[PDB]
């Protein structure tokens, strides 16, 4: 998935704008 | 800004002020 360590554990705001689209 | 878990509505508040109101989609592979 896309939302790995973010919606497991840490993560990193710059990955979710990756999802964005 | 906080280096913690994002998941729910908190990977999602990101993504939604993150995205730019254009709609996103997480994971959910079909």
């Amino acid at each position: 998935g896309i939302v790995e360590q973010c919606c497991t554990s840490i993560c990193s705001l710059y990955q979710l704008e990756n999802y964005c689209n | 800004f906080v280096n913690q878990h994002l998941c729910x509505s908190d990977l999602v508040e990101a993504l939604y002020l993150v995205c730019g109101e254009r709609g996103f989609f997480y994971t959910k592979p079909t």
